[PDB]
RNA sequence: UGGGAGAGGUA
DNA sequence: ACCACAACGAGTTACCTCTCCAAGTGTCAAATTTACCCAATTTTATTCAATA
DNA sequence: TATTGAATAAAATTGGGTAAATTTGACACTATAATGGGTTCGCTCGTTGTGGT
């Protein structure tokens, strides 16, 4: 029955926007709420702005403390990686770059791995420290991990705060924050559970077949459902318009709600409801099983 | 939680028919309040025991005041410091499960609508509210 | 009759076929957004599903048999991007297309 | 019933009969009220449906349950005035 | 051509809420006729108002009752209005038709005239079948045929924009 | 549209062929040729109705000039197709069945009838004993069931003068031959003489079963179906797949069983069969007019070649998936639209955040109202393609719809009735909603992924309960306690809480200060601190015995944060609630006294206030959390 | 073992297991009480003279030449002198009959002349089923004068039937019923006109046979008897086989069919084995039968799975056009009649006959 | 065929692969299941296993 | 047209 | 009368995302429609005249 | 000078029926031997309905 398709091929790039659903590796997760200038995101002494604010009420109540020794290892990372850039951009030698490398794989206290950099050519070392100046990696095992004192060590190293907490300014009073804020860099995701996705709204589409209700889901147009737990809430409420709009004039009432689009698109919000089209169906059902239910007229 | 929604179910589809259809049954029948003092301590004072409450009848005792507060009073703020004032211990209420109505409640026997603040309206369906208000926190529980 | 993969669509302006081909597909490499037309398919002479707002119309002035229904795969709502690869898979017998 | 019926035979001057309640549990009291649609949408719609045909019950749609399978408004909040005013107009004429 | 529209819209029951203004168009059509005419301005305003609206109901009703009326069907043609000649067929060899015997080809069996009397009567007694036939009835058949003229200008007007 | 109850009953015979428009004699459902139903098969035009509006089916009579003619070529009424959800068929079944609800849903009802056991009903139905009906001597009382043996001896010994018989037609011999009104008198007559509550509760079942038929006005042999009912066939449609192969229904392929077995009955009757195959053939009927009733209730269910069971009617009306809990109770709604859920920091405890598409979606045919109002569209497609292209006036004319039109935000599970709110939308960019930090918590909201509802009320009394009854700021306070569900969580929360908390030797400490406005001063030009200890000079108010504020000054020990709390706590509180260091329960009890104290209002603006400087002042603390 | 139960094949393969096997002489003697009870309805419709005339009148209408031979006759160049014996038995069974031994030897001669008729299987029993048509009107009749014997009297009617078992023809049963004086009998008088029209009925049927009520009243008796033996006998046969049945349908079993359903046109084809089965060809019965009911579950999983007649007879035996037509394009394109196509050839065969 | 072809399309541990990243074809490829034809049923157990 | 299963995921 | 077994039902709410689900052709009796015949009734025009 | 109660042909409509066309479901088409079948259990909790001592 195919004569024949056509497969075309849709290529979307995607930004983040508010919506996003961003994450890190210790179960913290949540949502892009604001996208903020970088005048008015707070900065350190050197005028660098962070990337990301998180809410430090996140970590008591959950106890993932690894989304914190994660934040000091990564800003004891960059660090070193600062230096290395520093030297790259002052091009200062390679005999200096040797020896802070070597000095900077040096500082565990009984780590396995030893990195002799007097094996090395002058182009390896200059190709480690282009690799290099972003960041030192580190491979942290778990439950063989690094501890507070080589962090603070290797913090040490990098000439910056021993206690992973820097002064940092308000970008848009200039005025400094009052206790010391913590300040890193942490792994992020972009899950995919995207608002692009997730967003959908729907005034009057296609209906079902048998029950004349409308259909359901981003695919085909749907509408959402109003379940019986929300009309239960308007029902508490004593929202008994409301509740019969939801159960007529947006949903199985053939008549009444092309009379509602038009008295609508005529400036008269008033419905005329009737009755609902599945509760026909539900009674041609009961009839089919052989049981006489009607309707009576008083 | 699916434990709870299936208890939330059950209990809307007992109270969905309760409604609020009269302002006063006209019955003698109460409830005799106290605070429970269950263990070693008070667990719920009277206060709140009967805050919101309309009594069955009037407070009778000698005490220390000899307070007589009217039948049918819905109890504030106010005549909950004149009980605690006067030092009292049971105080007889009228239910809901005493209420003279048939098919409904009166607005007496309920009393005070808790989310407003003052005496309930009659039309209003306590049933799903009590049900939602029972079911909501089991995930709590 | 056939559903025909064509470049003519009946009732839509010169701001749809501005991205198609000759064969009604769209070119490898069209920054097209949401709303436009890949490759336009129309029924044959007979509609499938009618709107209540010419239903009474076709009623009680007469279903023309003809007029045919506009089917075009459309790029859904919001969605842009560009087209990378487009793939014609016709059946074995016939002849195919000019784009194909 | 039988409250109403002892207030009417008290009332007309007769005996009146003796009762003595039961406590139904929560499903069993949802499946034994007298709104056979009610009971039907909540569970055991077989069973419901079936004791309601053979007594040729009839549900005079006085509940919020009720009144929302059949798609009306509910005798609670906005609606409890248009239905006493159907109740009224039901009952007088 | 409003009136044509709402008048065949609600015969044919499509957007059925203008049956009710084809009685009042019908309405105010029989209040034009009736200042000349001699039998109808015999009353007061309320009574003729009322007779002349019930009135104007039933010619729409008379207009409305098609071969798909409840009850109206003929009983031999199923209301096609056309049956086959054996005999003819037989002696042609061609396929040929007849006209329905039993309805004689419109379909349908119409209204009579004298349930209209009768539901007219108990307001008016006095006036009989030959007062009904002599005066009320050519003012009946004026609006069934005047209908079918407004329906057939608004066929005009149709065809007119679409064809 | 006018009708009081809903009432329900048996189906009588002649009920049945009532409700029918014309008996279905063959299988076959439609023609795989041309897509056209065959005549008298479970689609057929000729008895449900045409396929299209106002046209028959071999295509002779296609407009709305003919409104109803039966085409005699084909018998197909020429009216519109809705007919075809609407009118229903009948099977004319060759032996009578027993229905499988009055049957096996226990108590059977029909062993209660009779006072029978549903183990000899059932053996009597599956044609394995004889059960006698009448008898003209004293051997052979009513209802006594007799194997085949017994059957032979009792035929050779008597022989005309008792008649037993098997099948469905046994029991409704039995139930025709049974006396409604003398078993009453008995069984009330036999209910004071047993004084065991088992065999008295026994009897009273029966007697209110015998009671029941006979107020009801039924006949108990309707219990027996001899004519089955067809379900319209637009209620159990033929859905066609993209492989042009069909997924056909369950209803469909029970309906082609019964009907298949039904017709081999009439055959194998009318051909004067074997009684052994004859009898067969009538358990077959039975089974499977007991499959389409309810598959799973008698035997096995006969499942379909996926291996799953069979749908039947019972399966359609019961159940979570079923039609009351499905699409009855709960519907899927129109104008209505769903995002993930963002913060509104900045919004007001009545206004949502609400993306320009979804709320473009939502609100189009306001738009095209106020379009046509306007002028700006000659007509509706002109509208249409005007909101199609998004002109700076279709913009400009949502802006104008949009305002004082509340819509409702819901999150699911709908535990407790605020689960939905109404809020008034305002327009923002991007495409999540904004949500007000102060209402996640009677949400039960964060904003991890959660996604909302949106709905869109239309009609006035809609808007109307939405703006009196619905609003979040007319349920400031639980319906379950009477403590108010706007509680500031955790940054308000550490906001208020450091900035209340005092400090020994902080800055500008032992300062005399004129007010809460010099003590603003001081802390925005950096001359003291958040906690220093200093004494300020609060004018507080009270309201007296009568409704009348009256005022009073004094010179109180204090912080500079709570001065700076004082310019945002509202008159009328004193300053004991802002004068220690305020954790939630403060807060709480600060909101909840506000409330008691002033009303709704000035607790809402209040309420709108903390959150403001929670915000703030815990964003100017700067609290972290590190290793140390 | 009956009772808890209730797999339907599983309640089909208990019941059928009460039946035993049939060994190769089995097939053989109940075939043979098959052939006795054909002969006997034969044997008892050939005394019947109303059956010799109607054979006599289907001879002259089949000799107009509308019709050959072959579907009349099978076996026995011998049919026309053998007719002509058949009328001159015809003439010697109406001249003789009037005298009363003559006529037992002469219908005992027609019956042992009738037994030759090796003739076709569906004329025969279209002309028996006239016959059978007949006397379920006469027995109709019967039924109709003995519920217009019982509907007025309110006695016990056994006396009527002592004074009913004579010669019931003429009045003298009548006036020794009424005139003996029971309590029936003085109030019995308003039945007189009715069993008046009984006497003209009874004269009537007098005429139109020339034969008394009690002969053909035992005679029918016989056939009914014997063709309950033969429905006996074939259903003794049939339920004796059926395990051939499930045996040839447990190879069809997953193909679109429940098992049962299969099984019963299984029987269905076994049973049309049975009606159309001949035992004088060596073949005991299973390899004649398994041919029916493979056929049939085939078929059934399968079926799951003047001016006018002028033209008609050009078209449909093709006269003088291009193409043949056959029933079914005539059907299509003249009118929507199919099979009545086809009774039109059969009218204009009988008018051009 | 039938039977091969049922199994790889329409078994219940026949899955469509997780290809977000690489970690998820590996997690995917790793992965074990208590349900399954012959195995548990999810709404019929509980906190025992 | 748009149904039903199975699998996975989010809160 | 009391105990020990079978069968039904129920198990949160949405939301998404995917995939997957052999060949007409001639013949017969019955019953079914169908074109049509005809009384009963009754709807509509048409004559008399008689009040106005 | 006129409009209309009573009366009456009279043709259309309702209802019933009825003999002749016409569908409709079935059946033909045929003979080595064959003679008894494949289909769910790791769910719990509770409730109500059935059968022995
Ligand atoms: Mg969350
Ligand atoms: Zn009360
Ligand atoms: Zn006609
Ligand atoms: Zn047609």
């Amino acid at each position: 029955g195919v004569l024949k398709i056509v497969k075309v091929y849709l290529a979307v790039k995607r930004r983040i926007q508010p919506g996003d659903k961003m994450a890190g590796r210790h179960g913290n997760k949540g949502v892009i709420s604001k996208i903020n200038p970088i005048e008015d995101m707070p900065y350190d002494e050197n005028g660098t702005p962070v990337d990301i604010v998180l809410n430090p009420l996140g970590v008591p109540s959950r106890m993932n403390i690894g989304q914190i020794l994660e934040t000091h290892l990564g800003m004891a990372a960059k660090g070193i990686g600062d230096k290395i850039n520093a030297m790259l951009k002052q091009q200062q030698e390679v005999a200096k770059l040797r020896e802070f490398i070597q000095r900077a794989y040096d500082l565990g206290a009984d780590v396995r791995q030893k990195v002799d950099l007097s094996t090395f050519s002058d182009e390896e070392v200059m190709r480690l420290a282009e690799n290099l100046r972003k960041g030192m990696p580190i491979a942290t095992p778990v439950f063989d991990g690094a501890k507070e004192a080589e962090i603070k060590e290797l913090l040490k190293l990098g000439d910056l705060p021993t206690s992973g907490q820097i002064r940092l300014y308000d970008g848009r009073t200039g005025e400094q924050f009052e206790r010391p804020v913590t300040v890193g860099y942490m792994y992020m995701l972009k899950l995919n559970h995207l608002v692009d996705d997730k967003m959908h709204a729907r005034s009057t589409g296609s209906y079902s077949l048998v029950t004349q209700q409308p259909l359901g889901g981003k695919a085909q147009f749907g509408g959402q459902r109003f379940g019986e737990m929300e009309v239960w809430a308007l029902e508490a409420y004593g929202a008994a318009y409301t509740l019969q709009e939801m159960l007529t004039v947006k949903s199985d009432d053939v008549n009444g709600r092309t009379k509602m689009y038009k008295n609508i698109v005529d400036g008269n919000h008033q419905m005329e409801p009737g009755m609902p089209e599945s509760f026909n169906v539900l009674l041609k059902e009961i009839r089919s099983l052989g049981i006489n239910i009607e309707l009576e007229d008083e | 939680t699916a434990n709870s929604g299936y208890l939330t179910r059950r209990l809307v589809d007992v109270a969905q028919d309760l409604v609020v259809t009269e302002d006063d049954c006209g019955t003698h029948e109460g409830i005799m309040m106290t605070p429970v003092i269950e263990g070693g301590d008070v667990k719920e004072p009277l206060r709140d025991r009967v805050l919101g409450r309309v009594t069955a009848e009037d407070v009778l005792k000698p005490g220390t005041a000899d307070i007589l507060v009217p039948r049918n009073t819905l109890l504030h703020e106010q005549w909950c410091d004149l009980l605690e004032e006067n030092s009292v211990d049971a105080v007889k209420v009228r239910s809901v499960v005493s209420c003279d109505t048939d098919f409904g409640v009166c607005a007496h026997c309920y009393g005070r609508d808790l989310a407003r603040g003052h005496i309930i309206n009659k039309g209003e369906a306590i049933g799903v509210i009590a049900a939602q208000s029972i079911g909501e926190p089991g995930t709590q529980l | 009759g056939p559903e025909e993969i064509t470049a003519d669509i009946p009732n839509v302006g010169e701001a749809a076929l501005s991205k198609l081909d000759e064969s009604g597909i769209v070119y490898i490499g069209a920054e097209v957004t949401g709303g436009d037309i890949l490759v336009g398919k129309v029924t044959p002479k007979g509609e499938t599903q009618l709107t209540p707002e010419e239903k009474l119309l076709r009623a009680i002035f007469g279903e023309k048999a003809s007029d045919v229904k506009d089917s075009s795969l459309r790029v859904p709502n919001g969605v842009s991007g560009t087209v990378i690869d487009v793939q014609v898979f016709t059946r074995d017998g016939v002849e195919k297309d000019k784009r194909a | 019933r039988v409250k109403i019926a002892n207030r009417e035979l008290e009332a007309n001057g007769k005996v009146g009969a003796t009762y003595s309640r039961d406590l139904l549990g929560i499903t069993k009291a949802s499946l034994a009220t007298e709104s056979f649609i009610s009971a039907a949408s909540f569970q055991e719609t077989t069973r419901v449906l079936t004791e309601a045909a053979v007594a040729g019950k009839r549900d005079e749609l006085r509940g919020l349950k009720e009144n929302v399978i059949v798609g009306r408004l509910i005798p609670a909040g906005t609606g409890y005035a248009y239905h006493q005013d159907r109740m009224r107009r039901r009952a007088a004429g | 051509a409003g009136f044509g529209m709402a008048a065949f819209c609600g015969k044919h029951e499509l957007s059925q809420n203008d049956k009710q203004k084809a009685i009042n168009y019908l309405m105010q059509f029989a209040h034009k006729v009736s200042g000349k005419y001699r039998g109808v301005a015999k009353l007061e305003g309320n009574t003729k108002a009322k007779v002349l609206q019930v009135l104007a109901t039933f010619a729409y009703a008379d207009y409305c009752r098609s071969a798909a009326t409840p009850g109206a069907r003929c009983r031999d043609c199923h209301g096609t209005g056309r049956a086959v000649d054996i005999a003819k067929t037989e002696l042609w060899g061609r396929v040929v038709e007849k006209e329905c015997g039993r309805c004689k080809g419109v379909g349908y069996s119409r209204m009579p005239a004298s349930a209209a009397y009768r539901a007219v009567t108990m307001l008016i007694p006095n006036l009989t079948q030959p007062t009904w036939s002599r005066t009320v009835k050519p003012l009946y058949d004026a609006l069934v045929v005047q209908c079918h003229k407004e329906e057939s200008i608004a066929d005009n007007i149709l065809n007119a924009v679409t064809r | 549209e006018e009708f009081d109850a809903i009432k329900i009953a048996l189906a009588s015979p002649d009920m049945i062929r009532s409700w029918s428009f014309g008996e279905v004699k063959k299988p076959e459902t439609i023609n795989y040729r041309t897509f056209k139903p065959e005549r008298d098969g479970l689609f057929c035009a000729r008895i449900f109705g045409p396929v299209k509006d106002y046209e028959c089916l071999c295509g002779k009579y296609k407009r709305l000039k003919h409104r109803g003619v039966i085409c005699e070529k084909c018998g197909v009424e020429v009216t519109q197709t809705k007919v075809r959800r609407e009118r229903m068929g009948h099977i004319e079944l060759a032996s009578p069945t027993a229905h499988i609800w009055f049957l096996k849903s226990l108590p059977s009802r029909i062993g209660l009838l009779l006072d029978m056991p549903l183990r000899d009903i059932e053996r009597v139905l599956y044609f394995e004993s004889y059960v006698v009906i009448e008898g003209g001597m004293t051997n052979l009382e009513r209802q006594q069931i007799l194997t085949e043996e017994q059957y032979l001896d009792a035929l050779e010994e008597f022989g005309d003068e008792f008649d037993a018989k098997m099948g469905a037609e046994a029991i409704q011999a039995l139930l025709k031959s049974m006396d409604l009104e003398q078993e009453c008198e008995q069984l009330r007559e036999e209910l004071n003489e047993t004084n065991s509550e088992t065999k008295r509760k026994k009897l009273t079942k029966r007697i209110k079963l015998l009671e029941a038929f006979v107020q009801s006005g039924n006949k108990p042999e309707w219990m027996i179906l001899t004519v089955l009912p067809v379900l319209p066939p637009d209620l159990r449609p033929l859905v066609p797949l993209d492989g042009g192969r069909f997924a056909t229904s369950d209803l469909n392929d029970l309906y082609r069983r019964v009907i298949n077995r039904n017709n081999r009955l009439k055959r194998l009757l009318d051909l004067a069969a074997p009684d052994i195959i004859v009898r067969n053939e009538k358990r077959m009927l039975q089974e499977a007019v007991d499959a389409l009733l309810d598959n799973g209730r008698r035997g096995r269910a006969i499942t379909g070649s996926n291996k799953r069971p069979l749908k039947s009617l019972a399966d359609m009306i019961k159940g979570k998936q079923g039609r009351f809990r499905q699409n009855l109770l709960g519907k899927r709604v129109d104008y209505s639209g769903r995002s993930v859920i963002t913060v509104g920091p900045y919004l007001r405890l009545h206004q949502c955040g609400l993306p320009k598409k979804m709320a473009l979606e939502l609100f189009k045919p306001f738009i095209y109202g106020k379009l046509e109002l306007r002028g700006l569209a000659t007509t509706i497609k002109a509208a249409k393609k005007m909101v199609e292209r998004e002109e700076a006036v279709v913009w400009d004319i949502l802006d104008e719809v949009i305002r004082e039109h509340p819509v409702l935000l819901n999150r699911a599970p709908t535990l407790h009735r605020l689960g939905i709110q109404a809020f008034e939308p305002v327009l923002i960019e991007g495409k999540a909603i904004q949500l007000h930090p102060l209402v996640c918590a009677a949400y039960n909201a964060d904003f991890d992924g959660d996604q909302m509802a949106v709905h869109v009320p239309l009609t006035l009394e809609a808007q109307l309960e939405a703006r009196a009854l619905m609003m979040s700021t007319n349920n400031i306070l639980s319906p379950a306690n009477g403590e108010p569900i706007i509680v500031p969580s955790q940054d308000v929360v550490l906001g208020l809480y450091y900035m209340t908390r005092d400090c020994v030797n902080a800055k500008g400490e032992g300062m005399v200060l004129t007010g809460p406005k010099e003590a603003e001063r001081l802390y925005r030009s950096g001359l003291a601190s958040l906690h220093a200890r200093v004494k300020v000079r609060i004018t507080e108010y009270e309201k007296d015995a009568n409704g009348e504020l009256v005022a009073k000054t004094s010179l109180k020990d204090t912080t500079v944060g709570r001065a700076i709390l004082w310019m945002i706590v509202p008159k009328g509180l004193p300053y004991s609630i802002v004068n220690q260091a305020l954790g939630k329960k403060a807060i709480s009890k600060m909101l909840n006294t506000c409330y008691r104290i002033l009303g709704l209002k000035p607790t809402v603006i209040f309420a709108d206030q903390i959150m403001y400087t929670g915000f703030a002042y815990a964003a100017r603390s700067g609290a972290s959390v590190g290793i140390d | 073992e009956i009772g808890r139960t209730t797999d339907p094949v599983r309640m089909y393969m208990r019941e059928m297991g009460t039946v035993e096997l049939l060994t190769r002489e089995g097939e053989i003697d109940i075939a043979k009480r098959i052939e006795d009870g054909i002969n006997q309805v034969q044997c008892s419709v050939a005394e019947y003279p109303e059956a010799i005339t109607y054979l006599l009148e289907q001879y002259d209408r089949v000799e107009a030449e509308e019709a050959r031979l072959s579907d009349l006759i099978t076996g026995f160049e011998l049919a026309r002198e053998k007719f002509a014996e058949l009328r001159a038995q015809y003439v010697v069974t109406r001249d003789t009959i009037k005298a009363h031994a003559t006529a037992q030897e002469e219908i005992l001669k027609l019956s042992e002349v009738f037994k030759q008729f090796r003739l076709v299987p569906k004329q025969f029993d279209y002309l028996v089923n006239s016959m059978r048509v007949m006397m379920d009107r006469v027995r109709t009749q019967e039924r109709l004068i003995m519920k217009l014997c019982v509907e007025q009297c309110k006695m016990p009617k056994k006396n009527f039937i002592t004074l009913f078992t004579g010669n019931e023809t003429s009045d003298t049963w009548f006036n020794a019923a009424i005139a003996m004086n029971k309590p029936w009998s003085e109030k019995l008088h308003d039945v007189s006109e009715e069993v008046h029209r009984a006497l003209q009925k009874l004269q009537q049927i007098e005429e139109e046979t020339g034969l008394t009520i009690e002969q053909v009243k035992d005679i029918n008796r016989r056939m009914s008897i014997g063709e309950a033996k033969a429905r006996r006998a074939k259903k003794e046969m049939v339920e004796a086989n059926l395990r051939l049945v499930i045996s040839i349908a447990k190879k069809y079993t997953n193909r679109g069919l429940q098992f049962l359903d299969l099984i019963q046109e299984g029987n269905i084809g076994l049973m049309k084995a049975v009606d159309k089965f001949e035992y004088r060809r060596g073949y005991k019965f299973s390899t004649y039968a398994t041919w029916w009911i493979r056929q049939a579950i085939t078929r059934s999983i399968a079926d799951q799975a003047t001016a006018r007649e002028a033209k008609v007879l050009r078209m449909r035996f093709g006269i003088d056009m291009n193409t043949d037509y056959t029933l079914e394009e005539v059907g299509k394109q003249f009118d929507v009649t199919r099979e009545r196509i086809r009774q039109i050839e059969a009218k204009a065969l009988r008018k051009l006959r | 065929s039938a039977a091969v072809k049922e199994f790889f399309g329409s078994s219940q541990l026949s899955q469509f692969m997780d290809q977000n990243n690489p970690l998820s074809e590996i997690t995917h490829k790793r992965r074990i299941s208590a349900l399954g034809p012959g195995g548990l049923t999810r709404e019929r157990a509980g906190f025992e296993v």
